């Protein structure tokens, strides 16, 4: 045999490529960014808090 | 290629409360990979 086993692994192949094209392009995960920095001791002889 | 598919469907939907491939194991930052969906779909078809 062994013909049926290419031809099964070939349709596996292109269909594996299929769904992982899908899944590379369907999805966001787009969250940009969050959340602000801490306080560093920079911070505090900068012009920024002059007052 | 009807059995193969099967078989990665339900291997999917045991892994699809896999706390790697779940909510927990990313709270600090966030991975939960909703693609899962897609497979199930396309199986489903």
């Amino acid at each position: 045999w062994k013909g049926i086993a290419i031809a099964l692994l070939v349709i596996l192949v292109i269909c594996s490529l299929i769904v992982t094209s899908v899944i590379l392009l369907t999805p966001a995960e787009d969250n940009s960014l969050s959340q602000k920095k801490k306080v560093t001791v920079e911070d505090l002889f900068s012009e920024d808090f002059k007052i | 290629v009807t059995g193969f598919f099967i078989a990665v469907s339900v291997i999917a939907n045991v892994v699809e409360t896999v706390p790697c491939g779940s909510s927990p194991g990313h709270i600090k930052e966030l991975r939960y990979a909703v693609a899962f969906f897609c497979l199930d779909t396309a199986c489903v078809m």
